[PDB]
């Protein structure tokens, strides 16, 4: 089932209260590190801090966590940049790649310009800002068909999104890989980008 | 977004910006419309220097339009000190001067007056303080005098407009903001049909400036204190009339001569009509 | 963000000019007293946790308002916030110290601060003074600590006094 | 695994880039490091077995409730459990020493410590007495740089649990 | 991400263990070798735009049917990508250098690689030759740089051919 | 501005965390290095200008069209900002000698560097033969450690550059 | 492949929308423009032999430094090289004017440009004097919407290099 996704964003409708916030930092915190145990010891309490005290938005929240250590360490060190890339994509996009130019000027980007530039073109890119906003946290996208989608990326995401159990936990002993194949995301577009 | 923290992370200059969205940038996941929330009108986000540029670019375009940038470690130093204006020294004029007592005021009316913007050498008003120091006019009189001479119409006059004008006006010769819509609009109408001149007369003769200066002391500074008839919203406007003791009124700022005091501010304190 | 050559080489490059052989030295003795430096950061990252509470302790036996409701560290909510900016503000007078620079305490925590706790109905003054208690028990561990070896440390103490001092005035 | 090393590779990486000598600067200072770390590394290694039966030994003696019947601090299984916690911090502290870095202590236990302790009724206050007689003892162990860096990662432990 | 003393501690703890005086001066002789690392690390990062450019001009001149239309790194973007990823290899295999262990090499880089070149349709016996001729030049100046001390390097040479070898046997 | 300081900072401030021995350590290397580092400042310091004539004049020997009319190393205003700009490098090569890390190179030289020489038509060889040369000549004003920071930072402006 | 056709087509599906009289009115000015483009196509197709000589030779009457031995323009491979590459010039504005948009311009020899002629030391300025002298040439070849076209992409690739 993914019953689950249709999904419904939650946010700080301006004159939040402290349960709508903690119901909003613990839907970031699941959709940016999975169904994942995070102590409390590891949370960014100053990025937490920033959002309670209104001198940032959800956006800026997002940006903060995706650059923190502990997603380097879990998704970053942990397994290939190509997987890197197809998490990202699911963790703040909340979709499927959708041909094989966005991995090469993701993968060329994330080169050129290190890892801190490569989180800020997801989170500063149009499609961040026209479908989640300033006050949207990341939810799950790509069981509705979207304007301008590639129809392949619905069985993409099913392949990324192994249901409310999974883990993107870098653990599996094998331990982080590839989901989506090269063969199968080649349909889709190929180009000499 | 609001009133800022800090300023730079990696190392940045923040800037805060303005802005007034349409629903492109914000608007409610509802069934129908799209609509921002009414009170981000104008909006404001502190952006380091690099996604500046591109920030402003998909402002503009999805429909927004800039009102503001500012440094932001600008705008963390608070509101001005205002120890030494809250309750200032009063300077008065004696019956028979002592030479140099006379000195101390034309310093001060000018300091006051021109709202500390310098006043050259070459510039001062000579052949008025000599009178002055014979008696024949007074300390008002002769603050009246500098109002109407060329250097105050020049930095204060010809190259702003009269809402701005009758705000310093205020300012320098009563030291208090202005209170009403109604005052601005009472003035502008009084220059417009019996001159610069007779619009200057009336600050000097009216019944508030005699209460509170007489006849020979220089104007001091009375709005950062308690007033009588005086709108409650008035005590705000004179922080944004004052800047700080080196601030001053001038004319020489790269924008121009400018306002100060919004105008949908003092609607605020009453509209009514005349 | 600036540390203290980082500093030098700014003013150098304002005048279109290779460091100064003033400037050298002054630099050549904080390397010289780098080691005294590592153990005055050390003193504090050591001591973090027991530095917030004993000036939290303090702050409250004096301010016995702040704790009753009312007061702006009650209830459970605000005085973890009001725990919570004792601690950062520790952290960037620690990296100042490792710095020896104010920059990135003054861009990264000290601007904009006032108009924050203005905004909020903090009492700056009480915020002040917590950050006097701070620099108190931070100095006296910089002072005496674990088998260092002895020498004198004033120089260093002056200028994380500074540190604390310039928060204290930003924000009181 | 938070050592120096990995922090100047992490920080290149996410930037697309070589190491420069700014990383390779901070690599030297770790690698220099290595011998005063190494050094408190082998003593406490080799003092573990009475370093861990001090530190338990003091729980008790500084909480003398611990030892009656009905309490936390009675009964082989209770007593067993508590000399390997401890061991195992020290067995921690050591990793860090000869790591160049928190990376051991972060990931294995400060990750998780406090939700743990919370659940099994372990108050943080016994580990940081056995923490702060561990310090007490290792200053006749150790002197000059080995100290200092015993020092450091004693009392990241002590801050982690407060 | 694993260097070669973390990687040390994690057999250690799986054993239950402080780590054995076998492993202890294994980890002593790394740092014995350290200035050495360093120069061989330094190396690299000091001639990478001519080691990529160098291994590129011999690529095409081998394989000119690469550089035809129809080859992988035809038109300018393939190239750009071509010289790009060659960069990006010998950046990892500097890492692993530096780290002593080819972990961030297996898994931020090589970890379905091969997968992704055959999904490409790029030639995954050419990037192999290419990762083989980077080794030669990057190894030429690992041995033969600017007033270095003189010594034996040839422990780390085999090192560093290792990791070039790695990502060559994981690619072809 | 990227220093071993500037850096274990950041990575501190980042993770909301007091600086640790891990980030400790890594400052001593930058502290214990200063002194090499500081040596060839000091004698890249004093022995400076005649660098500058020589790489200008190598950019024109090598490019001979280069000073010969209707080019870009022919009269004085050409000869005078070329001799500028490399003394511009040198000028920031020392500064990151002194500061610890790339920064100063990485702020005022790298950033834009394409862009800008590009719309200018100046060719990045000139400056690697420049740079090329100037490396040659440091060979035999330093030695040890204070030659391989020269070196390091050089090669980096190279690097830069290609 | 960027086209009027295809930027219009783009633009509707973007905004889910069918293709509406402001789309169709667009492409009407890429199909009424195709009579000039293809004769402009024509032209530099069936001289594309000598047009890829002639400037080839120009980048060495206007560089006479590359052909010395020891440099760039020198042996039969590098002079080889080039003609091939204003072939590709050449041959993508042929396809550029068919096309009715600069897509195989920026598909096959924009996009990467720089990183290219960087790597491989191929300075702009030939490339842009090889096109400025097609462009000379070009101007008794066609005239009125034909030469506009021609100088249209010839100038779209000298500012690329540019
Ligand atoms: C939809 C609700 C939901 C569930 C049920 C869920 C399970 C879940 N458990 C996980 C890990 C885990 N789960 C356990 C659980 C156990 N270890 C044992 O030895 C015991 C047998 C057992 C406890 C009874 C452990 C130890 C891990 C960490 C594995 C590792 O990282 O090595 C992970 C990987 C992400 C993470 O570590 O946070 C997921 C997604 N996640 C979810 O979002
Ligand atoms: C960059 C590092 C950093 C600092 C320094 C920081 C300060 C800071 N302190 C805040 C609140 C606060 N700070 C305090 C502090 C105090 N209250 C008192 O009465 C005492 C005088 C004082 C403790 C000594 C309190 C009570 C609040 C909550 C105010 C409120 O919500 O009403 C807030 C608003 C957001 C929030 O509540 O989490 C910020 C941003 N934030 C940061 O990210
Ligand atoms: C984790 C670090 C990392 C690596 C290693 C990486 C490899 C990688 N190489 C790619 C493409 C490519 N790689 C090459 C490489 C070559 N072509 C040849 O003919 C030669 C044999 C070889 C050069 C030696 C080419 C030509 C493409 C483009 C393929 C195409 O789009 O047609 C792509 C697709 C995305 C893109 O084009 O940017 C990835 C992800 N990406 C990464 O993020
Ligand atoms: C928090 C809940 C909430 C409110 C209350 C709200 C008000 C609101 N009304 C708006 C526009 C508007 N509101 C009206 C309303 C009127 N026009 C008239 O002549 C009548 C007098 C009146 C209807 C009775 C109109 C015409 C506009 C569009 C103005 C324009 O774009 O020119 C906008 C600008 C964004 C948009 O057009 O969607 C906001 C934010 N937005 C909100 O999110
Ligand atoms: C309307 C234009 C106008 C005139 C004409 C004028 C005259 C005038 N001359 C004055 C003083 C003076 N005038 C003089 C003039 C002189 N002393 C001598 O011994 C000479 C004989 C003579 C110069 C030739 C002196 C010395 C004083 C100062 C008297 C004092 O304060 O003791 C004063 C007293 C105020 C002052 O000192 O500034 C006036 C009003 N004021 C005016 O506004
Ligand atoms: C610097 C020279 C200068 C200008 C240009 C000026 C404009 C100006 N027009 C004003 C009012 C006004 N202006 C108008 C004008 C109009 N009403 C309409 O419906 C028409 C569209 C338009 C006439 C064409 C009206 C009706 C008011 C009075 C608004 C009110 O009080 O409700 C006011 C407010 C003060 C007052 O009422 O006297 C100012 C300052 N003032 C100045 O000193
Ligand atoms: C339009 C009519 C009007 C009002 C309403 C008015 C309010 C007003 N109250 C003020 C001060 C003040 N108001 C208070 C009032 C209080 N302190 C407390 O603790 C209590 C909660 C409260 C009394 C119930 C205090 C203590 C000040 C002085 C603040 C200071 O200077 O520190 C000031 C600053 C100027 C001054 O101190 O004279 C204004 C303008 N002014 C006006 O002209
Ligand atoms: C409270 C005490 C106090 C201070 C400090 C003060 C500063 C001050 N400086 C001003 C102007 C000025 N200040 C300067 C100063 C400089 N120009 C340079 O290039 C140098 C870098 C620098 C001299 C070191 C200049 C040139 C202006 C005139 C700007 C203009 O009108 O274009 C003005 C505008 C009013 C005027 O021009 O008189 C103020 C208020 N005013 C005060 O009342
Ligand atoms: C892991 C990071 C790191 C640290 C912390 C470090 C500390 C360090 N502190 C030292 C000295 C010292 N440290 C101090 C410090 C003090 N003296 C006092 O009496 C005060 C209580 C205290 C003031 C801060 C003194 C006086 C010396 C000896 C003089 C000197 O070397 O400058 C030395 C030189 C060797 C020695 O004499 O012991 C080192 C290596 N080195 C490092 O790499
Ligand atoms: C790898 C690092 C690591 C640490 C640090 C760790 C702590 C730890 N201590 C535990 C239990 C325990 N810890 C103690 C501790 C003590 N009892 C006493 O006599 C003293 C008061 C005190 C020692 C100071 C006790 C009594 C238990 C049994 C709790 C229970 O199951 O009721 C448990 C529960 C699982 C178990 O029963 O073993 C964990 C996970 N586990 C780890 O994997
Ligand atoms: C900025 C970061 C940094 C670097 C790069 C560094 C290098 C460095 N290399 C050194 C030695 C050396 N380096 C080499 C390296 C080589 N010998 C050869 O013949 C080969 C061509 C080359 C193989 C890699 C050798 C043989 C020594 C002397 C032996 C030793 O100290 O281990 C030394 C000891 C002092 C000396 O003898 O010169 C230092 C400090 N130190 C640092 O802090
Ligand atoms: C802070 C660091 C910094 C650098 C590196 C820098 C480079 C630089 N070189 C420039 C010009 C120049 N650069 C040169 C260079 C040379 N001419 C020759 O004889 C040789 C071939 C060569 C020296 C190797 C020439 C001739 C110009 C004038 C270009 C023009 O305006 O036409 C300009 C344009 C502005 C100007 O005309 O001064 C910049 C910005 N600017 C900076 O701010
Ligand atoms: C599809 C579009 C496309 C373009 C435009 C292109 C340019 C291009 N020119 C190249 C080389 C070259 N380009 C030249 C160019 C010249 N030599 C001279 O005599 C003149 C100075 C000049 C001609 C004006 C030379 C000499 C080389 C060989 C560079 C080398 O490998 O050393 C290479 C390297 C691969 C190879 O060696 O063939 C590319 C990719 N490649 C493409 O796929």
């Amino acid at each position: 089932i993914t019953a689950v996704a249709p999904a419904q964003a939650v946010e700080l409708r301006p004159n939040f209260g402290e349960t709508e916030l903690q119901a909003v930092i613990r839907a970031t915190y699941k959709q940016l590190f999975g169904n994942t145990y995070i102590l409390e010891a590891d949370r960014v309490v100053q990025a937490e801090s920033l959002l309670r005290n209104g001198s940032i938005n959800v956006r800026e929240f997002v940006r903060l966590l995706a650059k923190s250590e502990l997603y380097k360490e879990r998704f970053f060190h942990c397994t290939s940049n190509n997987r890197f890339i197809e998490l990202t994509f699911k963790h703040l996009l909340g979709r499927a790649p959708y041909n094989q130019s966005e991995f090469v000027e993701h993968l060329d980007r994330y080169q050129k310009s290190g890892y801190d530039a490569e989180i800020d073109s997801y989170i500063d890119s149009d499609e961040y800002r026209r479908v989640f906003g300033e006050n949207t946290v990341p939810y799950f996208r790509g069981f509705k068909y979207q304007t301008g989608q590639a129809a392949g990326v619905f069985e993409r995401t099913l392949k990324l999104y192994g249901g409310d159990a999974d883990s993107d936990t870098n653990r599996n002993r094998q331990g982080q890989l590839r989901q989506v194949d090269p063969q199968e995301l080649l349909r889709s577009g190929r180009g000499i980008v | 977004m609001n009133v800022l923290t800090t300023s730079s992370q990696r190392g940045g200059k923040l800037f805060k910006v303005t802005m007034t969205l349409s629903p492109a940038l914000s608007h409610h996941p509802w069934p129908s419309l799209d609509t921002y929330e009414p009170s981000q009108n104008s909006y404001s986000v502190v952006v380091p220097l690099d996604r500046l540029l591109a920030e402003m670019t998909y402002i503009k375009n999805k429909g927004g339009r800039v009102l503001d940038i500012s440094p932001a470690d600008l705008e963390a130093l608070g509101p001005p000190d205002i120890s030494s204006v809250a309750i200032p020294l009063k300077v008065e004029l004696w019956a028979k001067a002592d030479v140099s007592d006379v000195q101390a005021a034309i310093v001060a009316a000018y300091k006051q007056i021109f709202g500390n913007t310098y006043v050259l050498e070459s510039e001062r008003l000579t052949s008025a303080e000599s009178l002055l120091r014979n008696g024949s006019i007074s300390v008002r009189e002769f603050v009246r005098l500098l109002a109407k001479s060329e250097l105050y119409k020049e930095r204060f006059f010809f190259c702003t407009s009269n809402n701005r004008f009758t705000e310093l006006n205020f300012k320098h010769f009563l030291g208090r903001a202005p209170y009403n819509q109604s005052e601005i609009a009472a003035h502008l109408d009084r220059y417009q049909t019996f001159g610069y001149d007779a619009e200057i007369d009336s600050y000097i003769d009216s019944d508030e400036y005699i209460q509170a200066f007489g006849e020979n002391v220089v104007p001091y500074y009375r709005g950062f204190k308690s007033q009588s008839g005086q709108t409650v919203e008035s005590f705000n406007r004179m922080f944004k009339l004052y800047r700080g003791d080196a601030g001053s009124d001038t004319n020489l700022n790269l924008q121009g001569q400018k306002r100060r005091v919004d105008p949908k501010n003092l609607l605020r304190s009453g509209r009514g009509i005349v | 963000m600036q540390d203290a050559f980082t500093k030098a080489i700014v003013a150098a490059d304002l005048r279109g000019s290779f460091l100064s052989e003033q400037e050298l030295n002054q630099l050549t003795n904080l390397v010289k007293e780098s080691n005294k430096r590592l153990d005055a950061v050390n003193a504090i990252t050591g001591n973090a946790a027991e530095i917030i509470s004993d000036a939290a302790h303090k702050l409250f036996a004096e301010q016995t308002d702040l704790i009753r409701p009312g007061g702006n560290a009650y209830p459970n909510r605000r005085m973890a916030a009001c725990l919570r900016d004792m601690e950062i503000i520790l952290r960037y007078v620690s990296y100042a110290l490792l710095a020896g620079d104010a920059s990135v305490l003054e861009d990264r925590c000290l601007n904009g601060l006032k108009e924050t706790y203005v905004a909020l109905g903090t009492p700056t003054r009480s915020v002040a003074r917590a950050v006097q208690l701070m620099k108190e028990t931070a100095i006296g561990y910089v002072n005496s600590p674990s088998g260092v070896t002895r020498g004198d440390c004033s120089a260093l103490v002056n200028e994380a006094a500074t540190y604390f001092d310039k928060a204290a005035a930003s924000i009181a | 695994m938070k050592t120096v090393i990995t922090e100047v590779i992490a920080s290149a990486d996410s930037q697309g880039r070589f190491l420069n000598n700014t990383e390779l600067q901070a690599a030297n200072g770790r690698f220099q490091r290595a011998t005063a770390s190494m050094e408190a590394a082998r003593a406490l290694t080799s003092n573990a077995d009475s370093l861990v039966k001090g530190a338990v030994q003091e729980v008790y003696n500084k909480f003398p409730y611990l030892t009656q019947p009905g309490q936390m601090g009675y009964g082989d299984t209770n007593q067993a459990k508590c000399a390997r916690d401890i061991s195992h911090y020290l067995r921690f502290i050591t990793y860090s020493l000869v790591a160049g870095g928190t990376g051991p202590l972060d990931d294995y236990i400060v990750a998780g410590l406090r939700e743990v302790n919370r659940t099994f009724n372990l108050s943080p206050s016994w580990y940081i007495e056995a923490l702060k007689h561990i310090k007490g003892k290792v200053g006749s162990q150790l002197s000059g740089q080995p100290l200092t860096e015993a020092n450091a990662y004693i009392d990241y432990c002590i801050n982690a649990l407060s």
